[PDB]
RNA sequence: CCAUGAUAAGGAUUAUAAAUUGAAAGUGUUAAUAUCAUAAUCAAAAUUUAUUAUUUAUAUUAAAUAUGUAUGUGUAGAUAAAAUAAGA
């Protein structure tokens, strides 16, 4: 078979210093030039409200480094899990040619952030009451809801 | 006789009331849109013809959808061109009929689409039913193989010309009597990469597997959601409930209405003396193929889930190695892809989704690329068969320029009998033949070994082996099968491709330990792995120690070593097809079992006998 | 006992149909 | 839970030997023994010895002493794997091996006209029903 | 310190004979020769070893390369976990 | 006979390994001896397996002799040879029992269990009143008056 | 086995010299084997 | 040159004139002793 | 691990039967010894040197075993290649299903050498017949075996060449380091 | 809302030979769980709610209301168990 490029993943964390963000963005641009599809995921960011601005700043840094290194790529839809916020950057390789550095707009980022915040809030306030055991787990979850720490 | 009575019942000038599709009650439902199903597609999930018919009916209004499937009666009971082998052996025929029943259940119970099953000549049955039903659009797939391309062309011509058929003679008629200008839409849906999307034209395509893989790297694959949406919206279209089966018919208390159709059986198709077609051997494999579409989807999901992706490439290798033919982790999806129950686009989407989900692993992309490479290899064989055309099925392959070293194709009925019965001396070839004859499927390495051994190893004609693999393998695709047979018989000698390897090389490479041979022939279990793949080398003491007596069980090889005429006699070289053999004592009258001229010996309905077939039968009778 | 072992093993190699109980007894006695 | 149309190993072979290999269990009762005694009495009173001759031929064919196996000849055994208890794999291997080892392919049993059986009468003429044919 | 050949050999019709003059497209091995009489020891012992006399009756259900594959997989697992 | 339901098949090694419970049960062995005797044929394999089972059961309690003293080169091979020879004799007896049971069934007009073959008059496995409408292993549909194997009278 | 043991003991009581053969043949030797008692766990 | 007298004909350390299985086993034992 | 029959007495494991026959056997033995004594009394009353010298018909066979491979080649006295080298990778045994450890094993070398010799014999006959030198009805070709490598496949190769001694006759067995 | 106890899993080895019918089952810890001595806002009658070891083909609902849906050649992967009046 023709050699498939490895689907690399670059970890990120809420609270990374701008020097580390710059270095990781440089590495991301390097791998995009090499042709690897990269994945950017924020692991530890607390609530989804505080994890989105840092992700946007990371996207801006990656965009600047890609503009400097001539690594044109397209960013996919930003998907926020409960624990992480992740996105996929696809470089110009094979079937899909990409000649420009493309990033989601702030309007799209705000819509995604609102949707994910609603999803997380609805999940914590509704699903947890039913997805666990009734005699003890349900009572503990009700205690957490009363305390306000159920999130 | 069954074909004659079917013709006299349906293809009759008057078309009696019993064999007449009931008229609709609402005037709008008088017209409808018809679809033709065939052996190339028995699915309702990614059928381009079905989606196009649904869209046409939606555009026209409340136009009902009707489905017709006419079985090719010739393909089930007519003898092979060379050697008189069966075509669509009962093992394949049962699977085909079960898949047809599954498709009918899917259409009539889930989609509420009445499917009408007919037996006889497709080119006669289809246009007459078009005229009787008054269909405006007939949607069907494009068959491009001999005995299918010609029948498809005849069908579309007769649909365009509005031709009725009566089958006392071969007679056609105009549409003035029917006791709207219909149009036929032929769509291409067989290949994984749809035609007109290929990066290079077929005519100017360079003959090369690796070249086609590099082309499919750039080429795109059509999605399935677009057609799934049309299939889903098909349910909102009104349907003619009078054509649907009733509860009694579903329970089987009464036979289906005569205008609907009756699913044929083995005896009705022409298979005689079934006792001679019962292979009493040990089925070492532990996996089956449940016929159907939902079953195929479930099999795909289970193969993806249970870690079957390692069958493509072992983890962390990046280089193809010997396969494990004894494993159950292989994707046995070739029957479901050849019969059209599973669509290549759906399988590709499943592979892509699985790879994306497990992309965190650093090797799933290589396995996905290997699977896509195999699908593209199937498409490449389709394209090469289309390029070769009728030349693919002639002697010495399509290209005589590569056959300088090939002999004159010495043909021996007894040698072909032993080869097709698995009575050779190579354990790997014997095990592969046993698996193919019992299960109806064997691995790629087994197929390569069998075809090479018959064509180049023994000097027999390659068409005999190709037709025997057609008879046995339930996943028989004409183009893929014949192209691979030609390639591995050293007939098509395209460079920059897979090397043709010896049967001994395959045995030493893919079965070095001998698990596969010791599992499919457990009487050889005691032979050490050093002496397997060559048990004839053993002396009398060694064979008595290992419990394998040559001549008694597991006879001597077809290809004796140098000499072996002075140190061996008839006591050691035991015959297997003489007058007093078990093979004669079968069929409850005595003609033989499975093998050379089996259609002539057992088949009830034989059409256009040949001088070679008659001479072979006479020689078999004399011997 | 080299001689007894050699005799027993020669019997085993040469005569697979019949075993030498005499040789086996000689071996186990000399051992 | 899953439904499989796979032919299980319990498929019988109705063309290898008078009794199908891996035979179904049979229950022979004293009622059967009494019926057999009555049938034999009636047959011997009528004088039809053909069935007895056929039974004797079957016994002569299939009732010969097996041969002494040479040392090293033993039935294959299942390897001791570390993957827990492969009970199903062991059962499948054993059933497959015993299905392959059909009675026709039993090499230890001397069967056929070539072998000499110095324990049973060769032909029905030697049996006491032909006592008049061996006189003086 | 041909016709005549088949008439003469009725059993050979169902088999094939290789040419001793030149190597055929399908090579077939000849039976090996063993020592009927041994001059000394360590000869019958070697013959018994090569005849499978001391070979375990256990049937190979998994290949020996499975352990190597598992070791390589574990190494790569540790590598990507690092 | 009186047992007419579906039956599973077991390897002969399993029944041989079953000692004086089913295979070596004295009452069953006496029944087999009576079956041979009423047909007027010798019971040589039955007597061979009988003496083998008697010798095995008499000393099954005793502990095996020390294997260290026994020579693995010769004694273990001899023991394996004897065990295989006994197992083959028991296989022959088992086959003879099944064959003669089928023959006596055919003579006495005894309808066997489902999917049971009686050479001479069934040849493919008689099946009747089964849970499955179709004949197993043959896929042949079955009538309601399953099969009259023998003549009506008596 | 229980009947045989009882008869052996009766013979030993009746004729004292019969004690030696029966004892050497192990007919008065009782075995303490006992079937497993009832238990809902199994 | 691999025929007749060869390059290694003078550089052959061990030569034994003629079964040869015993000779091979003895030579392997001597090599094992050396190493 | 524990004893299965610990609860059965030793006198019952196993129980010795036939006690009544011992006295009769002893008396019979005494009588037999007495009559043996009686009959005994009655009878009493009544370039040069150890370097091998080659021949032009002898074929030089080279067997080179490696750590994970093995090779068998042959050459005529003139120095021509009778047949190309047969390797484990050429035969396909190195491909897998046994592991890298099994590469260059005793059995692997044995089967590679056997295949090479079987393919060599017709090629050797054709080569001999090319120059008008028939082999004859009885094939006894003299070969000089030269073994190199000191590995497990060496024993298999020498066993394989020892096999088929009717057709192949070893004249000199030399080792090369 | 009491966090503290039990339990699960679960192993150890001396009995020569004669006599005798005799002279023969033992648990830490790691774990999970819970109803007890210890820290206030809420489970036990109105139960759907999915909780491992089940009756397969000659005859099948009468005493507290006591089961109408899985025939398909008995055909996967994993999991558990024993040398104990039985007969490796
Ligand atoms: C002599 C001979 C005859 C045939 C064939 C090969 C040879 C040498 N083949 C191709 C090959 O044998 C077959 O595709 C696979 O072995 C089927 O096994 P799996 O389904 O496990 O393949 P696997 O698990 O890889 O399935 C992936 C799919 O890719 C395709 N594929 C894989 N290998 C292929 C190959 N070598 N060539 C073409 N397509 C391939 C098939 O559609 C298959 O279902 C074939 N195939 C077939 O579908 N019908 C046939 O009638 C024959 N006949």
């Amino acid at each position: 078979r023709p050699p498939t490029k490895e689907g690399i993943e670059v970890p990120f964390r809420g609270g990374t210093h701008p020097h580390a963000v710059r270095f990781k963005s440089i590495g991301i641009a390097k791998h995009l030039l090499l042709g690897h599809v990269v994945r950017i995921n924020l692991t530890d960011f607390g609530t989804v409200r505080e994890g989105f601005p840092v992700f946007g700043s990371i996207l801006d840094e990656v965009a600047r480094q890609a503009l400097q290194l001539h690594a044109y790529h397209t960013a996919g839809v930003v998907r926020a899990n409960y624990n992480e916020v992740y996105c996929y950057l696809y470089p110009s390789t094979g079937r899909s040619p990409k000649s420009t550095v493309l990033h989601p707009t702030q309007e799209q980022l705000a819509t995604v952030r609102d949707r994910c915040l609603l999803e997380r809030e609805r999940e914590v306030y509704f699903d947890g009451l039913y997805d666990k055991k009734t005699p003890r787990e349900r009572l503990t979850y009700m205690r957490k809801l009363q305390d306000g720490t159920a999130w | 006789n069954y074909l004659s009575e079917q013709d006299a019942l349906y293809l009759s000038p008057t078309t009696p009331e019993e064999a007449r599709v009931p008229s609709a009650l609402c005037p709008q439902l008088s017209a409808c849109v018809m679809v033709v199903f065939a052996a190339n597609d028995m699915r309702v999930h990614d059928n381009y013809a079905l989606a196009l018919a649904a869209t046409r009916a939606e555009a026209a209004g409340g136009l009902p959808v009707i489905a017709v499937t006419v079985v090719d009666y010739r393909m089930f009971a007519q003898p092979s061109a060379v050697g008189g082998f069966f075509r669509q052996s009962p093992m394949r025929a049962r699977f085909f009929l079960e898949t047809l029943a599954a498709l009918r259940y899917k259409l009539e119970r889930e989609l509420r689409i009445p499917l009408l099953v007919r037996c006889g000549r497709p080119e006669d049955h289809i246009p007459r039913l078009v005229v009787e039903c008054g269909a405006i659009d007939v949607f069907l797939t494009t068959q491009y193989a001999p005995h299918e391309k010609e029948v498809h062309n005849d069908i579309v011509e007769a649909i365009n010309q509005r031709r009725w058929v009566s089958r006392d003679p071969t007679a056609g008629y105009k549409a003035i009597e029917h006791d709207a200008a219909p149009v036929a839409h032929s769509v291409w849906q067989t290949t994984l990469v749809h035609i007109d999307d290929l990066p290079v034209p077929v005519a100017s395509m360079v003959e090369g597997e690796r070249w086609y893989h590099d082309d499919v790297t750039t080429a795109n694959i059509r999605p399935t959601a677009a057609f799934d949406r049309c299939i889903n919206r098909l349910s909102d279209l009104p349907a003619r409930g009078d054509l649907l089966p009733t509860t009694g018919e579903l329970s089987g208390l009464e036979p289906p209405p005569l205008y609907r159709g009756r699913a044929p059986t083995l005896v009705e198709l022409g298979y005689g003396s079934p006792e001679a077609f019962i292979e009493e051997e040990v089925i070492a494999t532990q996996s089956s193929h449940p016929p159907g579409e939902d079953a195929a989807i479930e099999r795909v999901l289970d193969w993806l889930m249970d870690g079957g992706m390692t069958s493509m490439l072992r983890y962390g290798r990046d280089r193809r190695t010997n396969t494990k033919m004894y494993s159950q982790r292989l994707s046995r999806l070739s029957p479901y892809l050849s019969c059209g129950a599973l669509s290549p686009r759906r399988f590709y989407e499943e592979l892509r989704r699985f790879t994306s989900e497990h992309l965190r692993d650093n090797f799933v992309q290589q396995q996905y690329r290997e699977a896509l490479l195999r699908l593209s290899r199937r498409d490449y064989w389709h394209w090469m068969g289309l390029r070769y055309g009728p030349l693919l099925f002639y002697e010495y392959g399509p290209r005589p320029e590569h056959t300088d070293d090939i002999a004159d194709w010495r043909h021996d009925p007894k040698i072909v009998q032993k080869w097709c019965a698995g009575l050779t001396g190579i354990p790997f070839a014997d095990a592969a033949m046993r698996e193919l004859t019992l299960t109806g499927f064997v691995a790629d390495e087994g197929r390569q070994g069998l075809i090479w051994l018959l064509s180049r190893g023994y000097g027999q004609d390659w068409r005999l082996g190709a037709e025997w693999l057609e008879r046995c393998s339930i996943d028989y695709d004409p183009f893929v099968c014949y192209g691979n047979c030609a390639y591995y018989s050293e007939l098509v000698r395209d460079d920059f491709g897979e090397t043709v390897r010896n049967i001994h090389w395959l045995a030493h490479h893919h079965d070095q330990t001998g698990i596969y041979v010791k599992k499919w022939l457990p009487q050889l279990s005691k032979i050490p792995p050093v002496y397997i793949h060559r048990p004839h080398v053993l002396t009398e003491r060694m064979q008595a120690m290992h419990g394998v007596q040559l001549g008694k069980n597991y006879p001597y090889p077809l290809k004796l070593w140098d000499g072996a005429q002075y140190t061996l006699s008839s006591e050691h070289l035991t015959t297997y097809f003489s007058e007093g053999s078990q093979w004669h004592r079968k069929a409850k009258n005595g003609a033989g079992g499975s093998g050379y001229a089996e259609a002539l010996r057992h088949g009830t309905v034989i059409l256009e006998p040949h001088q070679l077939q008659s001479s072979a039968f006479g020689e078999l009778e004399h011997g | 006992c080299q001689s007894e072992t050699m005799a027993l093993r020669l019997c085993m190699a040469k005569a697979g149909k019949e075993t030498c109980e005499r040789e086996s007894r000689a071996l186990d006695s000399c051992l | 839970n899953k439904m499989r149309s796979k032919p299980s190993d319990n498929v019988a072979w109705y063309d290898k030997g008078p009794v199908e290999w891996l035979p179904r269990p049979v229950r022979l009762t004293y009622d059967h023994l009494d019926q057999l005694q009555q049938w034999t009495m009636r047959a011997t009173l009528d004088g039809r010895t053909e069935e007895f001759n056929r039974i004797r031929d079957l016994h002569r064919e299939w009732s010969q002493h097996p041969l002494m196996p040479v040392l090293g000849d033993v039935e294959p055994k299942f390897p001791l794997n570390l993957f827990k208890q492969n009970h199903r794999a062991k059962k499948r291997f054993l059933v497959r091996w015993h299905k392959a080892n059909t009675p026709a392919n039993w090499l230890w049993m001397p069967r056929g006209p070539t072998v000499v059986t110095p324990l049973h009468r060769t032909n029905p003429t030697q049996y006491p029903e032909n006592w008049k044919q061996m006189v003086q | 310190v041909r016709h005549l050949y088949r008439q003469t050999n009725p059993h050979m019709d169902e088999y094939l004979a290789s040419s001793n003059s030149r190597v055929d497209t399908l090579p077939v091995e000849r039976p090996l020769s063993h020592a009927v009489t041994f001059n000394s020891d360590a000869e019958a012992e070697d013959q018994l070893k090569w005849e499978g006399f001391y070979a375990e009756p256990y049937v190979d259900q998994a290949p020996t390369s499975d352990i190597d594959d598992m070791a390589h997989t574990f190494m790569l697992t540790n590598r990507w976990h690092r | 006979n009186t047992f007419l339901t579906s039956s599973v098949a077991t390897p002969p090694i399993s029944v041989i390994r079953t000692g004086p419970k089913w295979w070596a049960h004295p009452e069953r062995m006496v029944r087999q001896k009576l079956m041979y005797f009423t047909l007027g044929v010798d019971q040589l394999p039955l007597r061979r397996t009988a003496v083998i089972q008697r010798d095995l059961q008499r000393f099954h309690m005793c502990k095996p002799p020390p294997r260290v003293g026994d020579s693995t080169g010769y004694k273990r091979s001899r023991a394996a040879q004897l065990n295989t020879w006994y197992r083959r004799i028991q296989y022959q007896e088992y086959h003879m029992q099944h064959l003669f049971t089928r023959h006596v069934w055919g003579l006495l007009r005894v309808y066997p269990g489902n999917t049971t073959k009686i050479q001479g008059k069934a040849d493919d496995g008689y099946v009747g009143y089964d849970s499955v409408p179709f004949h197993r292993y043959n896929r042949a549909p079955l009538p309601f008056p399953a099969r009259e194997l023998y003549e009506r009278r008596k | 086995f229980a009947l045989r043991m009882a008869v052996a003991n009766a013979l030993v009581k009746l004729i004292p010299l019969t004690r030696i053969p029966l004892k050497k043949s192990g007919l008065l030797s009782v075995d303490r084997r006992r079937e497993r008692g009832q238990f809902p766990g199994y | 040159a691999h025929g007749g007298i060869s390059h290694f004909y003078g550089r052959t350390p061990m030569v034994e004139e003629v079964p040869i299985t015993l000779v091979d086993r003895r030579i392997m034992h001597y090599v094992h002793h050396s190493r | 691990f524990p004893d299965k029959y610990r609860r059965v007495p030793m006198l019952l494991k196993p129980q010795q039967g036939g006690q009544q026959y011992f006295n009769h056997f002893l008396i019979r033995s005494t009588n037999d010894r007495l009559t043996q004594q009686d009959v005994d009394n009655a009878s009493g009353q009544a370039m040069w040197g150890e370097m091998p010298r080659y021949t032009s018909d002898m074929v030089f066979l080279y067997l080179v075993s490696r750590r994970r491979n093995t090779y068998a080649v042959a050459y005529t006295y003139e120095g021509k290649r009778i047949l190309n080298t047969y390797t484990a990778g050429n035969r396909g045994l190195k491909g897998g299903d046994r592991g890298f450890r099994s590469e260059g094993s005793t059995d692997n070398g044995h089967q590679v050498t056997s295949m090479y010799l079987n393919d060599l014999l017709p090629k050797l006959r054709e080569m001999r017949a090319s120059e008008g030198r028939p082999m004859g009805r009885g094939e006894k070709v003299e070969l000089v075996v030269r073994v190199m490598g000191f590995y497990n496949g060496r024993q298999g190769a020498v066993r394989a060449v020892q096999d088929r001694a009717n057709e192949f006759h070893v004249r000199y067995f030399e080792d090369i380091t």
